[PDB]
RNA sequence: UUCUCCCCGAAAUGUAUUGAGGUACAGCCUCGGAUGUUGACCAUGUCCUGUAGAGCACUCACAAGGCUAAACCUUAUGAAACUCCGAAGGGGCACGCGUUUAGUCCGGGAGUGAGGCUGCGAGAGCUAACUUCCGUAGCCGAGAGGGAAACAACCCAGACCAUCAGCUAAGGUCCCUAAAUGAUCGCUCAGUGGUUAAGGAUGUGUCGUCGCAUAGACAGCCAGGAGGUUGGCUUAGAAGCAGCCACCCUUCAAAGAGUGCGUAAUAGCUCACUGGUCGAGUGACGAUGCGCCGAAAAUGAUCGGGGCU
RNA sequence: GUUUGACUGGGGCGGUCGCCUCCCAAAAUGUAACGGAGGCGCCCAAAGGUCACCUCAAGACGGUUGGAAAUCGUCUGUAGAG
RNA sequence: ACCCCCGUGCCCAUAGCACUGUGGAACCACCCCACCCCAUGCCGAACUGGGUCGUGAAACACAGCAGCGCCAAUGAUACUCGGACCGCAGGGUCCCGGAAAAGUCGGUCAGCGCGGGGGU
């Protein structure tokens, strides 16, 4: 998919901020593409609110 | 009461062993004493005083205690086995081991 | 009211109401909007506010009932334990649970006997009619 | 009386009056959506007294009787609505109000006319022709008589449903005190 | 009153599909909660533990139908 | 407890203590060596659980009856120390089916062991406290910047340095200050906005349930509103109307043994209901939006202010 | 010459210190309050080892100084006993 | 192979109970007597032991049967991870997936083996 960074990780409960981690996106405003995969829809399930996913 | 039969058959922990059940079942003046595969679900060496009256006297057991030694000895599997049931020992029923065992 | 033998304390927390019906035991009921306590007394008054205002007749009932215990400060502060045994009893009511209803009297009848009740009560009420019927 | 859409979507519901339902024969059950303001000016006319038509969008009319309701607490308006079918002359025992016809004599003594139970169960024939109201006569009780359900009258064959001694209607005595 | 004492301790040490050894504990708790299976021993104070190392599995239907067992790998 | 810059970076928990504002050990920080994705999140698979809710089948409690006071039957409830049941989540293991980057052991040096606030889950408390004690997330602590007038914690957000460059977040865009006195459709005559409630009211706007229409109803105006009779009981008497019981009959185009006023008691005056005269609607319960009253404390007032329909 | 404890919604007075069980405890374990209840500082030479057999509480009917309750008989009897 | 009986498992009430109908020299059971083996803290009722006739009564076995039990959907709801909120407070709401208990519709009076005896 296509995933951007808008809402940053201050103030945000703790597996929240792993996995802001974990994709990889660190400053907010950063965007990277992902894969359509089990664990990967999984974890920005998790993460949604704190992204906008392009599609 | 019914429970006679099922304090005995759980008194043995049967595949825990290794060993097989051998189970004599007493209705008539006849016995059947028959020996089963506990882990698998299935039997291996039958007697009976059915087609019996080798004995007169009930302790024909003899007989088919040595029947059923002879019968598995052919498959082997001779340890100790030895089911049992609602019944005593001594009697009719040691008529019975002691014609298997030390008889088979 | 105040009943015989029991676990003796509580704490408390708030649901919805559960076993409250829409109706039962009449034609006429009175049902609760407001999470509350109702005491030993209040449905004590309004037992005899709504009879006094009858026949006296016995076609009145009372659905709710106390069961929890509540305590207070034997004089003051915090020295010492958790106290005050009987200090009063009461009934938790959640909203939509039926608290009273009435017999064989007419619709003004129990309308305005419901409505002398209703002051007394801690919370506002509403009296109903019945359409669901359940049985089982 | 009638419906058109009954989609799975729950928020084309409200928008409109309508409450989220079902019906079934055991053969088969399926979506339902109804109006709810020709519902409880319809239910109110029937309960589950009697059944009624059903017209849903598509062209298929399926006759039905009310079977259970799920109400919703803080409110009057019901939120749920279960449906059942019929199988002449088998179908499922129906409930009986208790209407007590005429002045009974004890009531004029100073006693109040109480009915214990309504709505008894029964059963059966017909479901065209369902005992839509209980027609009891209390003119001959008086004071402390428990009237029981093996009194009541049930024709065309419908048997009672619970025991027969259960005592529907008893006049209650007038309010009596002694001691200070 | 205050006199309320000691956690104890009780649980479920290996839990089903876990590869144990021979000696470790299955199951902690009061009497009978979980009954020893095939390869599973029971202590003083109940308890089953590993008689075969392997891997364990439990297998229960209602009541005290509940067991804990081993099964080696290899 | 004194000179500079750089990198990392906590703790106010556990356990024990003649211990409680102190020490020891563990936890958390750092430095170095070894190891090397073992860490992390998320997904699948699999096991474990008795709270939420619910529900009486056990124990205690408990509402109305039926029956011949326990049991028992119909109907009906409560539960931290009840459970026929029972999630959402949580925990362990396996896998990496896929993204990330830590983790462990050995050894040197520590400090912290007084926490605070808010939301959620409880106890104590009075379902009081800028209370107290645990759990759990986040922040202050050790956090500058924007917002919330002022304002640790709240909202948005983690400041390597420079720039008289650009886009946004929370919040805002009449003037005091940046930025629409923008647009479309409503609402509110209260300065509501910009002081809380039971309770109270023909304030208004959107829905709904019903009952009387020109066979002339709701009001307005004309008359009638009658017969046993002062229905019986009780009281000094009580005659529709102190009052407890009851509340049928006669006449009729129609009038309750009766609703309010009245007397020491009937009288006296309107209603209920009928007929007439006049015109088109009118009356009653609840729902909802936004308002009204209820709304009194001490130096001078106010939404930050000016001011706003 | 010295000793004369701590906890503690200030100290004192009162109570409390160790151990087991339930609730609190928020469906893993863990978790506090001068929070809500109760017990322990033993007993058992057999209440142990093993080997065999045995099945309880309670109700109804009928039965003898014995009737609420006894002892006997039959029936019911997932435990309502131990 | 089929009918069926006796044994013995797996499953571990949708396989359980009561009402009930078939079954009898082949199998089970009662029945028969027992000083002794053996044994009832009294009774051979129970174990135990010697064996027919009788009986198919009891117990057992199979078929019937859905009154009771036991299993039990779909719909909706309760609650809730996560997101976003209103109320001075008790408490309440919106979005998002997850999603019970009870109840109704129903579903049943089981299934699956091993061995041996007896009819076809
Ligand atoms: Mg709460
Ligand atoms: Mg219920
Ligand atoms: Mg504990
Ligand atoms: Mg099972
Ligand atoms: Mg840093
Ligand atoms: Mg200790
Ligand atoms: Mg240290
Ligand atoms: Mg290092
Ligand atoms: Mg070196
Ligand atoms: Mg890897
Ligand atoms: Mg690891
Ligand atoms: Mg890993
Ligand atoms: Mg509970
Ligand atoms: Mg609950
Ligand atoms: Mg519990
Ligand atoms: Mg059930
Ligand atoms: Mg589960
Ligand atoms: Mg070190
Ligand atoms: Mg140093
Ligand atoms: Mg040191
Ligand atoms: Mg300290
Ligand atoms: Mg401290
Ligand atoms: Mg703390
Ligand atoms: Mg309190
Ligand atoms: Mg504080
Ligand atoms: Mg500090
Ligand atoms: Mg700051
Ligand atoms: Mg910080
Ligand atoms: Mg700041
Ligand atoms: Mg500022
Ligand atoms: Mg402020
Ligand atoms: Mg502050
Ligand atoms: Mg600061
Ligand atoms: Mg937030
Ligand atoms: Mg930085
Ligand atoms: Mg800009
Ligand atoms: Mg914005
Ligand atoms: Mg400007
Ligand atoms: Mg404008
Ligand atoms: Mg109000
Ligand atoms: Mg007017
Ligand atoms: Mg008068
Ligand atoms: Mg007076
Ligand atoms: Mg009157
Ligand atoms: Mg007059
Ligand atoms: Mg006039
Ligand atoms: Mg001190
Ligand atoms: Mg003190
Ligand atoms: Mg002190
Ligand atoms: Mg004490
Ligand atoms: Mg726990
Ligand atoms: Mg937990
Ligand atoms: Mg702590
Ligand atoms: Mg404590
Ligand atoms: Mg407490
Ligand atoms: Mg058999
Ligand atoms: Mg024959
Ligand atoms: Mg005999
Ligand atoms: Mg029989
Ligand atoms: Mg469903
Ligand atoms: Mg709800
Ligand atoms: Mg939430
Ligand atoms: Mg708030
Ligand atoms: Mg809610
Ligand atoms: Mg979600
Ligand atoms: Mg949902
Ligand atoms: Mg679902
Ligand atoms: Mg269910
Ligand atoms: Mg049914
Ligand atoms: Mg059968
Ligand atoms: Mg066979």
């Amino acid at each position: 998919m296509k995933i951007k960074l808008v809402r940053s990780v201050i103030g945000r409960p703790g597996n929240q901020v792993k996995t802001v981690q974990a994709l990889g996106l660190r400053k907010i405003g950063d965007s990277r593409e992902v894969s359509d995969t089990p664990a990967v829809r999984g974890m920005v399930k998790t993460v949604k609110h704190l992204l906008e996913v392009q599609e | 009461r019914r429970k006679l039969r099922t304090r005995r058959k759980v008194r043995t922990t049967t595949a825990a062993s290794g060993r097989l059940r051998l189970s004599v079942y007493r209705s008539s003046k006849h016995i059947y004493a028959q020996i089963i595969d506990d882990s698998r679900g299935q039997t291996l060496a039958a007697a009976s005083s059915a087609a019996l009256k080798s004995g007169n006297k009930t302790d024909t057991a003899a007989a088919v205690g040595k029947a059923l030694a002879a019968a598995a000895a052919e498959k082997g599997i001779k340890q100790v086995v030895f089911d049992r049931g609602s019944y005593k020992y001594h009697g009719r029923v040691k008529a019975l081991a002691d014609a298997a065992r030390e008889g088979g | 009211k105040r009943t015989k033998f029991r676990k003796q304390f509580r704490g408390r927390m708030t649901g919805d109401a559960k076993g409250g019906d829409y109706v039962a035991f009449g034609d006429y009921g009175l049902i609760a909007m407001e999470p509350a306590w109702i005491k030993s007394n209040q449905i004590e008054a309004c037992r005899i506010v709504m009879s006094r205002h009858f026949r006296r007749g016995g076609k009145i009932y009372i659905r709710i009932f106390p069961d929890k215990p509540v305590t207070k400060k034997p004089a003051e502060t915090r020295m010492g334990k958790g106290k005050g045994a009987v200090e009063y009893w009461v009934s938790v009511v959640k909203p939509g649970r039926v608290m009273f209803e009435v017999a064989g009297v007419t619709e003004e009848q129990a309308k305005e006997a419901f409505r002398l009740a209703g002051h007394k009560l801690p919370i506002q009420t509403k009296m109903v009619k019945r359409e669901v019927y359940d049985e089982a | 009386m009638e419906l058109t859409a009954k989609p799975r979507t729950p928020k084309q519901k409200l928008d409109e009056s309508m409450i989220a339902a079902v019906a079934y024969n055991k053969e088969n059950n399926v979506s339902f959506a109804l109006d709810r303001k020709a519902f409880d000016r319809a239910f109110r006319q029937q309960s589950t007294t009697g059944l009624f038509d059903i017209t849903v969008e598509g062209g298929e009319t399926f006759p039905a009787l009310v079977k259970a309701v799920q109400m919703d607490k803080r409110k009057r308006a019901p939120i749920h609505v279960d449906f059942y079918m019929v199988t002449y002359g088998e179908p499922v025992e129906v409930s009986v109000p208790v209407h007590t016809t005429g002045r009974s004599q004890g009531e004029v003594q100073g006693g109040l006319v109480d009915i214990v139970v309504h709505n008894l169960q029964i059963v059966a024939p017909g479901p065209r022709r369902i005992p839509q109201e209980l027609v009891v006569d209390v003119t001959k009780m008086n004071i402390g008589d428990h009237i029981t359900a093996g009194d009541i009258k049930l024709p065309e064959g419908c048997t009672l449903a619970a025991d027969p001694e259960l005592t529907v209607v008893s006049v209650l005595p007038p309010r009596l005190t002694a001691e200070e | 009153n205050g006199r309320d004492s000691n956690p104890k301790y009780l649980g479920v040490k290996k839990f089903g599909g876990e590869v144990v050894k021979a000696g470790n504990i299955l199951v902690r708790q009061r009497g009978t909660k979980f009954k020893a299976g095939q390869g599973v021993g029971m202590g003083r104070d109940h308890t089953l533990f590993a008689l075969s190392d392997g891997k364990v599995v439990f297998i229960n239907k209602g009541k005290g139908a509940r067991f804990i067992s081993i099964e080696a790998a290899q």
